[PDB]
C-alpha cells in the first residue's frame, strides 16, 4: 500500500493512456456542434447534451481517491455548444470541490534548526577536541584512544546528518519532482541517493557502539584485571567499527531486495527499522548496567555526608556513557503519537546533537590533566 | 639500504618483540615495598605469606590469578632518605608497627613516610602487628599506656567500629587509641592523592584487597569520578 | 683521650685560615671580562623509547654512537643513537638498579643497585648473545655508582660509605676507600684514570687516587646531600651539584670553592651532573622536570633544556661533544644537539 | 661544613629549669626544620620536639607535652629548648638536628646513629 | 677504646690534609678560563655545528 | 535512535507535499 509521487505519476500515465484509447477507440460524434470530447490534464468529459449539468466521475489516481469515491465533477455544457469560459479567461468552467483535499512542517523544521545547531557546535568542538588529544604524546594512553576514536565517531556522525539532510533537500527539489512528473531523470533512482543513508545508519550504529566500547572498557578498568593492551586495544577497535556492520549492511540488503522505493528513506514497515534499531538498543542498556555500577562503585568509594560530589560524578558521567537515551527508549516510534513523539523527539535530538559538545568539553578542555599539559606548554613557550 | 637493512631487523625487530612480550608481565604485577622497625615481626609476615605461595629480598606471591612482588629491604644502613626514593611508583607501601619507649618513633617514622615529596601519592597499609601482645601488656596493668602518651587520658572510644571477639573495653581503647594517632598523623595532610589503609594484625587477602581499592581510585580519579 | 676534640678544631681551624690566606679577592672580579656565552638553544634530535618503568642511569659508549640505559623495571638496554635502533635489551637479575656502566673498550657493560652487587655482562662473545660474565659483591649498602677504568678493573661506590676497586678476574677487591660519613652517591673517573673524586651525602666530597688509596683531599662547601659529580675535561676541576638547589666547583689545587651556581627561583636540587667538551658548559638535572645549562666562568644559566615529563635522573655528554643524553623518570631518553 | 653548637646544662635538682641553645653556622638557617634528639644512657637516639620552618607548627612527645618550650630565633641564628620542671628520667645527651632537605617540611635520619648534620651533645644530668 | 682510634685516625688523616701548599685561587681559575678559551672551537655545543656533518638531523 | 524517526517523518512530510504540487500542477497549466 505504499504511496509516493512516482508511483502516483505511473497511475496519472495509465489514467491518460487509458482515456486516450477509450476516445480514440469510438466514434461518439452523435451531437451537432456540441460540447466536443476532449482531454483535460485532470480528467476528461466525453461528449454529453448541449444545455445539460454533465457529470464526470473524479479520476482514480488522486491521492484521496479512496477518501473520496463519489466526487463527481460537473462541466455544464452549453446550449449553443462550447463550454462556458472563466471571467476573462480561456477554461471551461468546472467544480473543484468534489474530490478535493481538505503544522507539523513547523514543529520538524524547529527540530531540524535546533539539532542542526547543536551538530555544528558538536563538530567544532569535537575537530579540535581530538587535534588537542593528538598533538600532545604525554596522553596518548589506550584511554585518550578510546576517547579519539568516540570522538571521531561522533564527528562522522555529524558528517553523516549533514550530507543527509542535504540529500534530502535535492531528492525533493522542484527541479527533480518536474522530472519526476516528465517521467525521467530523476535523483530517486540513483544509487549513491541510497548510499548516503546507508552511510549515515552505518555513522549512527558506530557512534552507539563506542559509547558501549567507552563503558565496557571503564567496566574493565574498574572490576577486571589488566589484560593485554595490544590485544584489548584491536578487540575494541573491532567492537566499534567492524560489529556495527554485521547489521548495517544486511539492513541494506533487505532495503534494496524488499522496498527500495524512496531511497531506503522511509521506514514503511518497522520489522525491516528493527534489524538497525534492536542493537542500538542492546548498547544502550548495556551502557546503562555499566553506568548504575560505576555510579554505585562511586558511591561506595565516597562513603567510605556529601552529595554535590555524586551530583558532579554522575553529571559529568552520563555524556560519556550516553545515558540520557534510556528516559525515553521504550517509547517506539510504533506507539509515540501525539506531543508524546514531539517531546520524545526533541528531548532525544537535542541530546544527542550537544552530546558530542558536552562530551568534548567534559573530556578535552576541564580534564585536569590537559589543563596541566597546556600550562606547562605555556611555560615552556614563555621562556622561548 | 641494506646494510643497516638485517641490522635493523635482526636487533630492533626482535628486541621490541621481546619487550612488548614483557611488559604486559610488568603491567600485571604489583610491587609493594614492605617497612617496619627491627622489632615489628614483618619477617614472620614474610614467612606466613610465603610459606603458601643480600643488599633486597624478593618475597612473589599470588593471590586469585594477581602477581604481587614484595620488597623487603635488608643489609642496608639505617639512613634511608636516599634510597626510598626508589619505590616512587610501588602500587602500595606496607607499614608494620610492633604496637606493644617504642611508639614515638614508629610514629615519627610513619609521619616521615607519609609527607616525603616522592611518596606524596603512593598509599600506605598500615599493620598494627603484634595484637596478642598488646592484648596480654594492657591486661597486665604494670604498664601504663597513658604516661607515654598524656592525650590517652582523656581519650574515649571512637565507637565507629566495635570488637567483634569478646574483650574488655580497655584492650580495644588501647588497640584503637593508637590506630587513632596513626590515623590523625595521616590526615593532618596528605588530602586526596593518597589514604591509608590500618589492618589489626589473612594477610595476603588484606594487601590484595587495599590494593584493589588502591587501583580503583587512581582509576576513578583518572576520570574525574573521585 | 678527651682533648683530642680541641686539638681537632684547631687543626680545622688552621685549614680554615690556610684556605683563607689563599683568597685574594672576589672571583667576580676576574671573570667579568669575558664574553658571556649568550643563549642556547637544543632541541631533541630523538627520543628512545622502550624502558617501561623510570630511567635511573645511563653510560655513552666510548664511540660517540651506542648508548646504554638502565631502568627499574630490570632492563638494560643498549642503543644506537644515530639511527634509534635498539642493540641489545639485557634483563637484570634485580629490577632496582641504580646505575650502570660502558666498558672503555666497549666489550663489557656493567650495572648495579639496591642489591648490593655489580654485575658485569659481556656483550662481544660467541653467538653474539649477552650474559653475565662476572658478579662482585662485597659492599654493604646499596651500590650507587660504577665506573670502568678498563676491562680488567672497575670503581665501585656505595651507600655504606665506601668506595672500592675491584679486579673482574679474579673477583676480589683490589682496595677500599674510606672516610665518608654518609652514603656516597656518585664518583667520577679523571681521563688519566689515575684519581677519581667522591660526593657522598654528607655535604662533602672527597679526592681519591686509585694506586695508594687515601683521601687526598676533602672539599665542604656544600649544605646538603651531594647527589653528582663529574670531572671537568682537563681533570684539574670538578663541578658538585646538591640537593640544596645548587651547583658547586671545585678546583683541587685552590682546594676551595670556586663557582656558586644558584638562583632564587630554583628550589629543588641537582640530580645529575655533566660538563661538555670544552668545559665551557655545564649541564645539570633537576626534579623540577627540566635541565639547565650554566656556564662554567660566567655562571649565567645560558640555556635550559625542558620537554621531560617527570623527574631528569640522568645525563650524559658524549667524548666528542657532539651531542647530550637526558633519561627521565617518564620513562625517557632524549638526545639533544 | 655544617656546624651545630649548643649550649651546655649543668646538673639540676628534680623539678628544676635549664636552658639549651644551640647556634648553627654554614647554612641558611631560616630554611630549614630543626630539630632535637636525647640520648639516654643505654638508650638509643629519640626524637624529642620540633620546629617547623617558619617557627609555627610545633610538636612533642607525650613525655615532655607540657614541660619543655621550643623556640628558634632567626635573627641570632639560634634555636632554644627551654625546660621546666624537669624529671631525673630526662637525664641524656641532647643534639639538636637539621632536616638534610631545605623547602620540605618533612626527613628522615634525624634520629640516625649516624646522622651527618647532628650536633655535639650536651650532657644534662638530674 | 673505639672512638680513641677513630678520633686518632680523623685527626691524622686532618693532619694530612694539613701538608699541601695550596696555589693562588686567581691562577687556578685563569688556567680553566684558559682551558675553556682553548677549547672552545671544537665544542659543539658552543659552537653550533651545521647540519652537513651533524649525524643527529 | 531519533535521527531515523525523524528523517523518515520528514520524508514522508516532504513526500506529501511534493504530490501536492503535482496535483496543482495537474491541475492547470499541463
Amino acid at each position: 500500500a505504499t504511496v509516493s509521487l512516482w508511483e502516483t505519476v505511473q497511475k496519472w500515465r495509465e489514467y491518460r493512456r487509458q482515456c486516450q484509447r477509450s476516445l480514440t477507440e469510438d466514434p461518439p460524434p452523435a451531437t451537432d456542434l456540441f460540447c466536443n470530447r476532449t482531454f483535460d490534464e485532470y480528467a476528461c468529459w466525453p461528449d454529453g447534451e448541449p444545455g445539460s449539468f454533465v457529470n464526470v466521475s473524479c479520476p482514480w489516481y488522486l491521492p484521496w481517491a479512496s477518501s473520496v469515491p463519489q466526487g463527481h465533477v460537473y462541466r455544464f455544457c452549453t446550449a449553443e455548444g462550447l463550454w462556458l469560459q472563466k471571467d476573462n479567461s480561456s477554461l471551461p468552467w468546472r467544480d473543484l470541490s468534489e474530490c478535493e483535499e481538505s503544522s507539523p512542517e513547523e514543529q520538524l523544521l524547529f527540530l531540524y534548526i535546533i539539532y542542526t545547531v547543536g551538530y555544528a557546535l558538536s563538530f567544532s568542538a569535537l575537530v579540535i577536541a581530538s587535534a588537542i588529544l593528538l598533538g600532545f604524546r604525554h596522553l596518548h594512553c589506550t584511554r585518550n584512544y578510546i576517547h579519539l576514536n568516540l570522538f571521531a565517531s561522533f564527528i562522522l556522525r555529524a558528517l553523516s546528518v549533514f550530507i543527509k539532510d542535504a540529500a534530502l533537500k535535492w531528492m525533493y527539489s522542484t527541479a527533480a519532482q518536474q522530472h519526476q512528473w516528465d517521467g525521467l531523470l530523476s535523483y530517486q533512482d540513483s544509487l549513491s541517493c541510497r548510499l548516503v543513508f546507508l552511510l549515515m545508519q552505518y555513522c549512527v550504529a558506530a557512534n552507539y557502539y563506542w559509547l558501549l566500547v567507552e563503558g565496557v572498557y571503564l567496566y574493565t578498568l574498574l572490576a577486571f584485571s589488566v589484560l593485554s593492551e595490544q590485544w584489548i586495544f584491536r578487540l575494541y577497535v573491532s567492537i566499534g567499527w567492524g560489529v556495527p556492520l554485521l547489521f548495517v549492511v544486511p539492513w541494506g540488503i533487505v532495503k534494496y531486495l524488499y522496498e527500495d522505493e524512496g531511497c531506503w528513506t522511509r521506514n514503511s514497515n518497522m520489522n525491516y527499522w528493527l534489524i538497525i534499531r534492536l542493537p542500538i538498543l542492546f548498547a544502550i542498556g548495556v551502557n546503562f548496567l555499566i553506568f548504575v555500577r560505576v555510579i554505585c562503585i562511586v558511591v561506595s568509594k565516597l562513603k567510605a555526608d556529601i552529595k554535590c560530589r555524586l551530583a558532579k560524578s554522575t553529571l559529568t558521567l552520563i555524556p560519556l556513557l550516553g545515558t540520557h537515551e534510556v528516559i525515553f527508549a521504550f517509547v517506539m516510534d510504533e506507539h509515540a503519537r501525539g506531543t508524546l513523539r514531539f517531546i520524545k523527539l526533541f528531548t532525544e535530538l537535542s541530546f544527542t546533537s550537544f552530546q558530542g559538545l558536552m562530551v568534548a568539553i567534559l573530556y578535552c578542555f576541564v580534564n585536569n590533566e590537559v589543563q596541566l599539559e597546556f600550562r606547562k606548554s605555556w611555560e615552556r613557550w614563555r621562556l622561548e | 639500504q641494506r646494510n643497516e637493512e638485517k641490522a635493523q631487523r635482526e636487533a630492533n625487530k626482535k628486541i621490541e618483540k621481546q619487550l612488548q612480550k614483557d611488559k604486559q608481565v610488568y603491567r600485571a604485577t604489583h610491587r609493594l615495598l614492605l617497612l617496619g622497625a627491627g622489632e615489628s615481626g614483618k619477617n614472620t609476615i614474610v614467612k606466613q605469606m610465603r610459606i603458601l605461595h643480600s643488599g633486597i629480598f624478593e618475597t612473589k606471591f599470588q593471590v586469585d590469578k594477581v602477581n604481587f612482588h614484595m620488597f623487603d629491604v635488608g643489609a642496608q644502613r639505617d639512613e634511608r632518605r636516599k634510597w626510598i626514593q626508589c619505590f616512587n611508583d610501588v602500587t602500595a607501601i606496607i607499614f608494620v608497627v610492633a604496637s606493644s619507649n617504642r611508639l614515638q618513633a614508629a610514629l615519627k617514622l610513619f609521619d616521615s613516610i607519609w609527607n616525603n615529596k616522592w611518596l606524596r601519592d603512593t598509599s600506605v597499609i598500615l599493620f598494627l602487628n603484634k595484637q596478642d601482645l598488646l592484648a596480654e601488656k594492657v591486661l597486665a596493668g604494670k604498664s601504663k599506656i597513658e604516661d607515654y602518651f598524656p592525650e590517652f587520658a582523656r581519650y574515649t572510644t571512637p565507637e565507629d567500629a566495635t570488637p567483634e571477639p569478646g574483650e574488655d573495653p580497655r584492650v580495644t581503647r588501647a588497640k584503637y587509641f593508637i590506630r587513632d594517632e596513626f590515623l590523625r598523623i595521616s590526615t593532618a595532610s596528605g588530602d586526596g592523592r593518597h589514604y591509608c589503609y590500618p589492618h589489626f594484625t589473612e594477610n595476603i587477602r588484606r594487601v590484595f584487597n587495599d590494593c584493589r581499592d588502591i587501583i580503583q581510585r587512581m582509576h576513578l580519579r583518572q576520570y574525574e569520578l573521585l | 683521650l678527651d682533648q683530642l676534640r680541641q686539638e681537632a678544631e684547631q687543626l680545622k681551624n688552621q685549614i680554615r685560615d690556610a684556605r683563607k690566606a689563599c683568597a685574594d679577592a672576589t672571583l667576580s672580579q676576574i671573570t667579568n671580562n669575558i664574553d658571556p656565552v649568550g643563549r642556547i638553544q637544543m632541541r631533541t634530535r630523538r627520543t628512545l623509547r622502550g624502558h617501561l618503568a623510570k630511567i635511573y642511569a645511563m653510560h655513552w659508549g666510548t664511540d660517540s654512537r651506542l648508548l646504554v640505559s638502565a631502568s627499574q623495571d630490570g632492563k638494560l638496554i643498549i642503543w644506537d643513537s644515530y639511527t634509534t635502533n635498539k642493540v641489545h635489551a639485557i634483563p637484570l637479575r634485580s629490577s632496582w638498579v641504580m646505575t650502570c656502566a660502558y666498558a672503555p673498550s666497549g666489550n663489557y657493560v656493567a650495572c648495579g643497585g639496591l642489591d648490593n652487587i655489580c654485575s658485569i655482562y659481556n656483550l662481544k662473545t660467541r653467538e653474539g648473545n649477552v650474559r653475565v660474565s662476572r658478579e662482585l659483591a662485597g659492599h654493604t649498602g646499596y651500590l650507587s655508582c660504577c665506573r670502568f677504568l678498563d676491562d680488567n678493573q672497575i670503581v665501585t661506590s656505595s651507600g655504606d660509605t665506601t668506595c672500592a676497586l675491584w679486579d673482574i678476574e679474579t673477583g676480589q677487591q683490589t682496595t677500599t676507600f674510606t672516610g665518608h660519613t654518609g652514603d656516597v652517591m656518585s664518583l667520577s673517573l679523571a681521563p688519566d684514570t689515575r684519581l677519581f673524586v667522591s660526593g657522598a651525602c654528607d655535604a662533602s666530597a672527597k679526592l681519591w687516587d686509585v694506586r695508594e688509596g687515601m683521601c687526598r683531599q676533602t672539599f665542604t662547601g656544600h649544605e646538603s646531600d651531594i647527589n653528582a659529580i663529574c670531572f671537568f675535561p682537563n681533570g684539574n676541576a670538578f663541578a658538585t651539584g646538591s640537593d640544596d638547589a645548587t651547583c658547586r666547583l671545585f678546583d683541587l689545587r685552590a682546594d676551595q670553592e670556586l663557582m656558586t651556581y644558584s638562583h632564587d627561583n630554583i628550589i629543588c636540587g641537582i640530580t645529575s651532573v655533566s660538563f661538555s667538551k670544552s668545559g665551557r658548559l655545564l649541564l645539570a638535572g633537576y626534579d623540577d622536570f627540566n635541565c639547565n645549562v650554566w656556564d662554567a666562568l660566567k655562571a649565567d644559566r645560558a640555556g635550559v633544556l625542558a620537554g621531560h615529563d617527570n623527574r631528569v635522573s640522568c645525563l650524559g655528554v658524549t667524548d666528542d661533544g657532539m651531542a647530550v643524553a637526558t633519561g627521565s623518570w617518564d620513562s625517557f631518553l632524549k638526545i639533544w644537539n | 661544613q655544617v656546624q651545630l653548637q649548643e649550649s651546655g646544662g649543668g646538673l639540676v635538682q628534680p623539678g628544676g629549669s635549664l636552658r639549651l641553645s644551640c647556634a648553627a653556622s654554614g647554612f641558611t638557617f631560616s630554611n630549614y626544620k630543626m630539630n632535637w634528639v636525647r640520648q639516654a644512657p643505654g638508650k638509643g637516639l629519640e626524637w624529642v620536639s620540633d620546629i617547623s620552618q617558619s617557627g609555627a607548627s610545633i610538636s612533642y612527645t607525650g613525655s615532655v607535652k607540657g614541660r619543655f618550650t621550643i623556640s628558634r630565633d632567626n635573627a641570632k641564628n639560634t634555636l632554644y629548648l627551654q625546660m621546666n620542671s624537669l624529671k631525673p628520667e630526662d637525664t641524656a645527651v641532647y643534639y639538636c638536628a637539621r632536616c638534610p632537605a631545605p623547602f620540605t617540611r618533612d626527613c628522615f635520619d634525624v634520629t640516625s646513629t649516624t646522622y651527618a648534620y647532628r650536633g655535639q651533645g650536651t650532657q644534662v644530668t638530674v | 677504646t673505639a672512638s680513641i682510634a677513630q678520633a686518632r685516625k680523623l685527626v691524622e688523616q686532618l693532619k694530612m690534609e694539613a701538608n699541601i701548599d695550596r696555589i693562588k685561587v686567581s691562577k687556578a681559575a685563569a688556567d680553566l678560563m684558559a682551558y675553556c678559551e682553548a677549547h672552545a672551537k671544537e665544542d659543539p655545543l658552543l659552537t653550533p655545528v651545521p647540519a652537513s656533518e651533524n649525524p643527529f638531523r | 535512535y531519533a535521527q531515523g524517526t525523524f528523517t523518515s517523518d520528514y520524508s514522508i512530510l516532504l513526500d506529501k507535499k511534493a504530490q501536492a504540487a503535482f496535483i496543482e500542477y495537474l491541475l492547470e497549466g499541463g
